[PDB]
DNA sequence: ATCAATATCCACCTGCAGATACTACCAAAAGTGTATTTGGAAACTGCTCCATCAAAAGGCATGTTCAGCTGATTCAGCTGAACATGCCTTTTGATGGAGCAGTTTCCAAATACACTTTTGGTAGTATCTGCAGGTGGATATTGAT
DNA sequence: ATCAATATCCACCTGCAGATACTACCAAAAGTGTATTTGGAAACTGCTCCATCAAAAGGCATGTTCAGCTGAATCAGCTGAACATGCCTTTTGATGGAGCAGTTTCCAAATACACTTTTGGTAGTATCTGCAGGTGGATATTGAT
C-alpha cells in the first residue's frame, strides 16, 4: 500500500503539462459545444474543421491565462487554492467586466 | 437530410480532469470545487463572443460554412489574435 | 485662417431636438466631437476590412451594417441598424 | 437644389459623410446608401448621449451640459459604457462608489 | 479639544472627490514632470498648452482607475489598506508587467 | 533647495487621486511606488507624441500629438481634437 | 534584367510588398523606397526569430522548428515577447513556470 | 485551384541563412507566415493614419520608418531602422 | 442618554466668463446635369471537404480515505490618520519672440499604359528522412520509518 | 541517515508521415520602357500663442500622538487530492453530396468632370446669461462623556 502526499502529483502534472502543448480539452465534446452555441445564433451552419481547431487553440490558450492569473490571486491573498473568486478578480481587473 | 439531432446541455463535455489539465499548464497546483462551474461558465461567455462574431463574417459573406478565417479574423476583432491557421 | 470643421452644428441640431431647452459647455461639445470621429473611424474601419476580406472594391451599406452589429453592443446595434435601413429607405423613395 | 440629408430626413451631413469616407481610404469605391446609413447612426448614437446627458444636467439642476453629465450619461448606461470601455472624457471625473466593506460600523 | 477618528477625513474625501473633476495634481509640477521626460527624447521641446493639458487628463485618469483595482487587490487579501504588491498584481493582471 | 521633478508629484495629490478611485486606507510606500507608474504612464505616451512631432518636422508636441499616442496606446481621450 | 530585391540586397519580395501596399488602400500613393524599407524590417524580424527559435530546436537535440520552438523564442526574448503581447501561437503551449510558494517544505 | 500566395519561400531563405542545416514544420512555417502579415499589416496601418494625419496622399520610407518607430520595441526598432535604411540607401545608388 | 464642535444643507444674490446671436463673405464644399468606367449578382457547374454513418484505443465517473489547507480567533505592536500654519511653491497675469501655419512654386517622383520576361505556384509521380512512439534497461525522487 | 515503491531518464529502433525533391508548365505575376500628372519640399513671412517672469495667492512639509489595522500564532473542521475500480465515450479510418468557389455575361451603379448654388466656419462687434462663489442660518453628523 502507497500513496504520495497530496500536491506531489499535482506539481507532477504542473511540469507535464507545461513541458507539453497537446490540447487538454477532448476534441468532439468541444465540437459539440461550438455547434451547440453557433446554432443558438444560427441554424443550419457548417464548420471546416480548422475553424473548429482554431476555436479550441484560441479558448485553451484564453483559458490557461485566465488560471495562471488567477493563481496570482490566490497568492495574493495568501492561499495555493484557486477559488471563483480569484477568477473574478482576474477578470474584473482585466477588464472583462 | 432526414431528422438532425438536439444538441443540448454539451457545457458538460467540458469535463472536471480537462478543467484541471488546464490549471496545470497554467500553474495551478490546488483547485476548489466550485472552480469547474466557474470556468464553464467563463468559457461560455468567450465562446459566444468569438462565435457571435465569426458567424457574422459567415453571414456577410453569403455563407453556410463558417470558414477557419472567419474565426481567425474574429479573433482579432477581440484582441486575442491567432497565428496558424491562415492568418 | 484655413477652415476647421467640426460635427458641432450637428449636435447642436439634434440637442435641439432632444431637449430644446438645455444647451451645452464647449468642453462637452468638443468631447462630442470626439464621439463621433471616433465612432466614424470604428465602423468605417470595420467595414474597410470587411471589403478586404470579401475581395470587393466598394463600401455599400451591407458593409455599414454588419460593421455596426460587430461594433454595437446589443440592443444599440439593434436601434442603430433601424435607424440605418430607415435613413436609406426614406432616401430612396424621396425624388 | 435639396440636401441629401433632407431627403433622408437627417441632422447629419450625409454629404460631408461621403467625403470623408472617399479621402479616407477605406476602399476604392463608395456606394450611394453608405454615407445615409453611417450618418444615421451617428445622429442616433449622437442623441442617445445627448438625452442621457440632458437628463443628468436635469438631476443636478443644470440647463447646461457639462463634460461630467456626458460622463455620468455613459458610465450609468451599460451599453454606452461597454462602447466607450476604452475612452477618456476629459474632465468627467467618476462615478460616485465605495467598496461596503470601507464604509463604518452600524 | 475635538479630534475626528481615522478613516472619518478619508471616507470625507471620497465623497468630496468622487463627485467634483478638477485635477488633482498641481499643473506646474506635472509640467516640469512632462519636459524632463521628453528631454531624453528629443532637445529644444516646445509644448502646446493644450498638450500638457491633455496629458494630464489622461495621467490623472489612468491613475485613479488604477487605484481602483488595486483597492480592489487590497479588498481580495482582506485588507483596506492599499500597498505595493496589489499596485503590482493590479498592473501584472493588466497586461503592463 | 535642490529636488527631482518626479517629487514634485506630493503625497497630498497622489493622495487626492487615490481618494477618487475610492481608496480608504494608504501604506507609506506607495507614494514612490506611484511616481515610479506614473513616469513609466508619460514616457510610453511622450515617446509616441514626440515621435509624431518629429515626423510632422515641428518643435512643438500639439495637443494632437499627444491625442493621437493616447489613441495607438489604447487610452482614446475625447475633448482635445480628433 | 533585375529584381528591386537584389538591387537592394534582399531575400525578401520588393514586388510583392509593392504590390500589398497599394491594394491595402493604405493611401492614395506609394513611394519607390516604402516597400524597399518595409520588406527590409520584414526580413529583419523573420530573422531574428528564426535564428531564437533555430537555438530551441538545438536545444531539443531536433532540426526541424515546429511550433514550441517558435514560442520558446518569443517568449524568452522581451522584444519579442512585448512585439506579439497580445498573440497566440497555435500549438506553443506556455513557459515552464511554478510560482515559489507552491514548491514543498520551507 | 485558385493560387494561394504565402511569404514560405523567402522565410526559407532566411532560414538557410542562420540556421544552415535546420527545417522548419509545415505548422511552424504557417505561423511564420501570419506572423509576416501581421507585422505587414501592423506598418501599414501606422504608416496608413501618420499620412492622413499630416495630410499626404503619398507612403514614402519616411513613413514606414515612424510606424516601426511607434511600433516596435527600442532595441528591435533600432535594428530594424538600420537595415531598411540601408536597403534603401542601397536601392538609390543601384541603378 | 446629553452636549457641543463642525460639517452639510438650502435659499437667495450677484458679476462676468462663457455662452448664444448675427451679418458679412466668400470661399469652399455640396449638389446638379452629362459622359465614362467598372463592379458584382445570376446563371451555371467542377469538385473540395463537410456531414454521417461503423470498429478500435483509453480516458472518465464514482466512492473512499485522510492530509493539510482554509478561515476563525485572538492579540501585540507598528504604522498610517489626524492635526495647526507659517513658509515657500504654485498661480495669475504681463509681455517680447519662436515657430507654426498659410501660400505659392516647380520639379523629382508617381501614376498610367503597353509589350516582355520571369517566377512563384501546383500537380503529377517520385524518393528521402526526422522523429514519435515502442521497447527495455539504469538512475532519481519520494515517503515510510 | 536506510529501504523500497514508483517515476524519470536515458539509449536504441523502426515504420511511415510528412517533408524535401523534380520535371512539366503557366498564368499571373514582376520587370522594362516611354508618356504625362502632380505632390510636397522649399522658401519667404505673418501672427499666434508659448516661455519667461514679476506679484499675488494659498497649499503643503513639518513632528507629534495614538486608534485601529496588519500579520503572526494557533487550531478545528472539512475540503479537495490521491487512488482503485468498472466501463462508456472518444478516437481513428473508410464511404455518400451540399455548397463553395471558379468562369462569364450584362446592366445597375459608382466614377469623373465641369458647372452653379448654399452652407458652414470665422470674424466682427456686440449681445446675453447660467452659475460659481459668497452669505446666513437651520439641521445633520460625529465624537466626547
Ligand atoms: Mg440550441
Amino acid at each position: 500500500p502507497h500513496r504520495y502526499r497530496p500536491g506531489t502529483v499535482a506539481l507532477r502534472e504542473i511540469r507535464r503539462y507545461q513541458k507539453s502543448t497537446e490540447l487538454l480539452i477532448r476534441k468532439l465534446p468541444f465540437q459539440r459545444l461550438v455547434r451547440e452555441i453557433a446554432q443558438d445564433f444560427k441554424t443550419d451552419l457548417r464548420f471546416q474543421s480548422s475553424a473548429v481547431m482554431a476555436l479550441q487553440e484560441a479558448s485553451e490558450a484564453y483559458l490557461v491565462a485566465l488560471f495562471e492569473d488567477t493563481n496570482l490571486c490566490a497568492i495574493h491573498a495568501k492561499r495555493v487554492t484557486i477559488m471563483p473568486k480569484d477568477i473574478q478578480l482576474a477578470r474584473r481587473i482585466r477588464g472583462e467586466r | 437530410k432526414r431528422h438532425r439531432k438536439v444538441l443540448r446541455d454539451n457545457i458538460q463535455g467540458i469535463t472536471k480532469p480537462a478543467i484541471r489539465r488546464l490549471a496545470r499548464r497554467g500553474g495551478v497546483k490546488r483547485i476548489s470545487g466550485l472552480i469547474y462551474e466557474e470556468t464553464r461558465g467563463v468559457l461560455k461567455v468567450f465562446l459566444e463572443n468569438v462565435i457571435r462574431d465569426a458567424v457574422t463574417y459567415t453571414e456577410h459573406a453569403k455563407r453556410k460554412t463558417v470558414t477557419a478565417m472567419d474565426v481567425v479574423y474574429a479573433l482579432k476583432r477581440q484582441g486575442r489574435t491567432l497565428y496558424g491557421f491562415g492568418g | 485662417k484655413t477652415r476647421k470643421e467640426s460635427y458641432a452644428i450637428y449636435v447642436y441640431k439634434v440637442l435641439k431636438q432632444v431637449h430644446p431647452d438645455t444647451g451645452i459647455s464647449s468642453k462637452a461639445m468638443s468631447i462630442m466631437n470626439s464621439f463621433v470621429n471616433d465612432v466614424f473611424e470604428r465602423i468605417a474601419g470595420e467595414a474597410s476590412r470587411l471589403a478586404h476580406y470579401n475581395k470587393r472594391s466598394t463600401i455599400t451599406s451591407r458593409e455599414i451594417q454588419t460593421a455596426v452589429r460587430l461594433l454595437l453592443p446589443g440592443e444599440l446595434a439593434k436601434h442603430a441598424v433601424s435607424e440605418g435601413t430607415k435613413a436609406v429607405t426614406k432616401y430612396t423613395s424621396a425624388k | 437644389a435639396k440636401t441629401r440629408s433632407s431627403r433622408a430626413g437627417l441632422q447629419f451631413p450625409v454629404g460631408r459623410v461621403h467625403r470623408l469616407l472617399r479621402k479616407g481610404n477605406y476602399a476604392e469605391r463608395v456606394g450611394a446608401g453608405a454615407p445615409v446609413y453611417l450618418a444615421a447612426v451617428l445622429e442616433y448614437l449622437t442623441a442617445e448621449i445627448l438625452e442621457l446627458a440632458g437628463n443628468a444636467a436635469r438631476d443636478n439642476k443644470k440647463t447646461r451640459i457639462i463634460p461630467r453629465h456626458l460622463q455620468l450619461a455613459v458610465r450609468n448606461d451599460e451599453e454606452l459604457n461597454k462602447l466607450l470601455g476604452r475612452v477618456t472624457i476629459a474632465q468627467g471625473g467618476v462615478l460616485p462608489n465605495i467598496q461596503s466593506v470601507l464604509l463604518p460600523k452600524k
